[PDB]
């Protein structure tokens, strides 16, 4: 009695990157969360009358 | 009280006022903080259809 | 430690959209927090201190 | 020939206690490079490697535990075993220079004289195992009267698992395993487990949602009932599993017991034997890692529990009521 | 060897107020259920069996301590807490805060208590992340052990009220305090109380008459200091049972079971987890623990 | 009939397949580097959580994203009708007389 | 990795006759008020609370039993004791050198008591330094839970007949309190017919607990009425004495019983500890020829 077909599953890889949900993204590489407590992004709002 | 725009940044991401369970037997009251994916508006209009 | 806000003059950036659309009442019931009115006598870049 | 001896200076300067770290000062600031399982959060990369981790895996915790050499007749202890079962050390009076006498969990049934069907599994198994429940009998003449004030639970050492048993014609020679993780024999680098008689444990544990949190600690127990059946004094053993440490399980025992708690205090209205008062007692038998599945097994049927990653930890045998 | 780091995400940024509460307890006790490095809020105080709108017990709370893992805080970032754990044997850096403050010193001897004084200080709220945190108290065993007393006491007499300096203010030598008792839950404080009368009326079964016969000498004219119990008058019951005649192995009988049944009086004044404490500062108010669940 | 009408709530679930638009670019997205951690060391199991931090942010100013019910697929209420229950909730709560 | 040593220092030198004293053992079981290897004297006997100027006790020193660090021996030199420390769950090796003499065997269980005999068995004085050491009673815990047992017993009558002459017969008091029976063995000891005072304070206890307790589980009955009152309650009426269930709570008012009750149970965890927590271990193997005990320290 034999042995008839011995099969897997081979499984790919689709990062992040190649995806294209990261148009809801700007991707920039970054060294050290261990430091970087909050974030900062200031403006102005110049109205005319 | 306050006024909308905080109920507009409230209501996308926070958790309900109390809500209930899935797939059980009866209505249980959540205490699973990350699984449960649900969205109640009878918050905003505060009524009952 | 907070991140908190100041009024200093950074040369702050020119972007391209326009921001006014309902400012007048974004800023006025929490659009975003911690927003800053400036009057006439007020809208300035202040003096530096440190 | 040294070829063969050549592995022996691998194996055993190789496998040594790790040196206390001491290091004289005129090397000047180096001890600290010979610090190494002290780190823990080691180097990821982009496609790590085998050869980007083999220091991580290099280092590793010193955990060895110890063993207790018996010498046992080859009627208390039976030719066949499990190879993972339970022991206890029965003590009563230093006779021989190394003669010792154990007790398996199955044979401790037999030793009792209870009923059938308040253990239906193992006494058809436990039957075969030994006699009439009269072979071990003929050891000890008291078993009747350590019954009666209450002696024999002050009596049991428990021990933990087995590791290793050769068997001769008259005697077997029993390496059992205290304190941890004892090294298997016939396949090396396994461990074994602990194992028990799927009809002496009785969990805690289980329950409908209806909410509990999980940590590192669940302890296997060990119960020990004086009943009387038949108006003729008998024990009672069971287990447990629950972790729920020591002031709760006392007070969830006691409704396990209920009735038999029920059944001998009803007695005592016409009579009273200080003696007698004395009702069970609780050892603690070490711990089981969290969320661990019980395997089941089946013997010629007899199914059996086991536990990987038991290790070994002894107590008193503290008193209930 | 072993790491533990127990990082908790956290959903809101923080606000200025409840900062400065948790800055101020940088190392402290908070016990959690799930024991992993990532973490929800909803695990970390002991507030998910003591929330407000409950009726809790200091029972069944404690009940609940002795199960759980243990941790110590490291830092406050405004989001995310960074918390390491207890392991079963393992030093580490506690750093004592609690506000009904007690000294401690070197070769002390502590255990982990419910907030049982003042829920008010002892607890803050998160109204920006909903989930409270409610944290629990550490207290040397000797008072560890004072507090559980009149709590098991407290319980009879309210059930009895079916007035009050008498029945909560736990003393201590220098300062007595006051329990935190308006809303509690009897029932399970009843079943501790419940299993007493499976000890206590069985050490009234065997009590020992050479013993008795000695309260008819040490009461009437032979008294010491740690008699004034009594205050010199005999009570009714021992005029009744010493009329027998004393024998020897008949205590011994009886001495050997009541020196059993007190071993396992130990199974319900049980305390959390156990520290023993071997190195104490006094001026940076730090310690040095090893942990054992027991 | 009793001395009293009455009115009755109940609740409701019912599953959604949802359209979620996202305007382009309203994240800035910093991304740390990985690292390994070993812990839950046993004599059998060497267990590892490796682990990865992000800063996300908010770059726009007004609303970047929209959700809509879109699709309905089931109802796992059933919609029925059984009433909640106060011997339940107050056990503790009961009559004089016990008989 | 680690390394554990512990070296005690001495000012002055040693007499040579207190070092075959001192060579009577070479690994024995200390205390040690300390966890840090340099260290004066004043620390590993028990006179740091047991000293002779000062009233001898059982529960101050099993208090600080438990709370202490044991250490064991390895070398006598003439100027500085070695020792080695006894970390939790470690196997290091005993010689069994104490006084008097107790046979041991291997899976015993053992738990460390104080030494409440003569002085010449346990203590040890060191005429050089004059401070006083004194090793702890290394008994079997089987052992050392009935050697206290009947001792116990013989303190209390002691006291009957010193106050109350015809109540107790000293040949029955003798025969059954002293002559321990064990194992099959007898061991018969020293009864202290020399004037005892190590264990007045639990009698001073004991005595004090048997009449307030069953004053006390009358009123710990009527005051349960539920239908949580557990099913197994019902039964233990059986068990108490019917004259306890025969008094009045007139004589005792309200706060009256608040002194009782909040005192009550305050005797019994003061007392269930000291009959549970001994610093114990298990000893796997042992010959006589050798003596030499194994323990395995078990950190409790």
């Amino acid at each position: 009695e034999a042995l008839l077909g011995v099969y897997t599953n081979v499984v790919e890889f689709v990062k992040f990157l190649e995806t294209a949900l990261a148009a809801a993204c700007v991707n920039t590489e970054f060294k050290d969360l261990r430091r970087m407590i909050d974030g900062k992004i200031q403006f102005k709002i110049s109205m005319p009358t | 009280n306050r006024g909308l725009y905080t109920l507009v940044n409230e209501y996308s991401a926070r958790l309900a006022g109390a809500p209930a369970t899935s797939t059980t037997d009866l209505q249980y009251v959540v205490v699973n903080g990350t699984d449960v994916f649900l969205d109640q508006p009878c918050h905003m209009l505060q009524e009952a259809y | 430690m907070e991140a908190t806000l100041e009024q200093r003059p950074f040369p702050y950036l020119a972007t391209e959209a326009n921001l006014l659309t309902q400012i007048k009442e974004s800023a006025a019931d929490g659009l975003f927090k911690s927003f800053q009115l400036l009057l006439g006598k007020d809208a300035r870049e202040g003096s530096v201190r440190f | 020939q040294a070829e063969n001896a050549a592995r022996l200076g691998r194996q055993v300067l190789g496998l040594l206690p790790p040196p206390t770290h001491r290091v004289s000062l005129t090397r000047g600031p180096e001890f600290a490079r010979g610090v190494r399982d002290l780190l823990s959060k080691y180097a990821a990369s982009t496609r790590p490697t085998v050869g980007s981790l083999h220091e991580a895996l290099r280092q590793a915790p010193f955990r060895q535990p110890t063993y207790g050499d018996f010498l046992v007749y080859s009627q208390t202890f039976s030719p066949q075993e499990p190879l993972g079962t339970f022991l206890f050390s029965f003590k009563q009076e230093d006779n021989g220079s190394s003669m010792d006498m154990l007790l398996t969990p199955t044979s401790l049934f037999m030793l009792s004289g209870m009923e059938a069907a308040k253990a239906p599994q193992t006494h058809k198994v436990a039957g075969v195992w030994y006699g009439s429940g009269s072979g071990l009998a003929d050891f000890i003449p008291n078993l009747s009267e350590l019954m009666d004030t209450g002696e024999f639970h002050t009596l049991l050492t428990p021990v933990g698992p087995m590791v290793q048993s050769v068997h001769s014609t008259f005697v077997t020679k029993v390496t059992s395993a205290m304190k941890g993780v004892g090294l298997a024999r016939d396949e090396p680098r396994a461990h074994v487990g602990l194992t028990l008689p799927c009809d002496m444990l009785v969990d805690l544990d289980e329950s409908c949602p209806m909410r509990e949190p999980a940590g590192l600690n669940v302890t296997i127990y060990a119960s020990l009932v004086y009943l009387r059946v038949n108006q003729r004094p008998s024990m009672a053993l069971t287990f447990f599993q629950s972790g729920k440490g020591f002031a709760e399980v006392v007070a969830m025992i006691k409704d396990h017991f209920t009735d038999v708690i029920r059944t001998k205090y009803i007695q005592l209205r016409h009579e009273l034997y200080i003696n007698r008062l004395v009702f069970g007692a609780v050892c603690t038998l070490g711990t089981v890692p969290f969320d661990s599945h019980p395997v089941h097994q089946s013997l010629n049927s007899l199914p059996v529990l086991v536990f990987a990653n038991f290790e070994a930890a002894c107590g008193p045998w503290t008193v209930f009521l | 060897a072993l790491d533990k780091s127990i990082v908790v995400n956290l959903t809101s940024r923080l606000f200025a107020d409840e900062l400065a509460a948790l800055q101020s307890k940088i190392g402290s006790v908070l016990p959690l259920g799930d024991c992993h490095r990532l973490q929800n809020i909803q695990a970390l105080g002991l507030g998910c069996v003591c929330s407000r709108e409950t009726s809790p017990d200091y029972i069944q709370i404690m009940q609940y301590l002795s199960k759980c893992t243990l941790a110590v805080l490291e830092e406050v970032r405004p989001d995310s807490l960074r918390l390491t754990r207890m392991d079963p044997s393992d030093n580490l850096q506690i750093k004592n805060v609690y506000a009904p403050f007690f000294q401690w010193d070197s070769n002390t001897q502590l255990a982990v208590l419910p907030p049982l004084f003042s829920r008010k200080d002892s607890t803050i709220v998160l109204e920006s992340n909903g989930f409270d945190i409610v944290f629990p108290m550490v207290v040397p065993q000797q008072l560890g052990h004072a507090i559980l007393q009149q709590l098991l006491v407290y319980h009879i007499y309210s059930k009895i009220s079916a007035l009050d300096l008498y029945t909560t203010n736990v003393s201590f030598m220098g300062r007595t305090y006051r329990l935190d008792v308006d809303n509690t839950d009897p029932r399970t404080a009843l079943r501790v109380l419940d299993d007493l009368s499976m000890y206590l009326c069985i050490l009234s079964a065997l009590v020992p008459r050479g013993c008795l016969r000695l309260l008819t000498a040490l009461v009437r004219h032979d008294r010491h200091p740690l008699t004034e119990v009594f205050e010199g008058v005999v009570p009714d019951e021992v005029t009744r049972i010493d009329l027998d005649q004393l024998s020897v192995p008949d205590d011994i009988t009886r001495m050997r079971v009541m020196f059993s049944y007190l071993q396992s009086l130990s199974s319900i004044f049980n305390l959390g987890p156990r520290l023993h404490v071997y190195a104490y500062s006094a001026e940076t108010l730090a310690a040095s623990c090893w942990y054992s669940p027991r | 009939h009793p001395g009293f009408a009455m009115t009755v709530v109940r609740t409701d679930e019912v599953l959604a397949e949802h359209i979620l638009y996202c305007s382009r670019a309203s994240t800035s997205m910093f991304v740390g580097l990985p690292s390994v951690v070993r812990r839950e060391v046993r004599s059998d199991a060497v267990t590892f959580e490796i682990t990865h931090e992000i800063a996300s942010l908010h770059t726009a100013l007004g609303y970047s994203s929209v959700i809509a019910p879109a699709h309905v697929a089931a109802i796992t209420t059933d919609m029925g009708v059984h009433c909640q229950d106060l011997f339940m909730i107050f056990p503790g709560d009961a009559y004089q007389d016990r008989q």
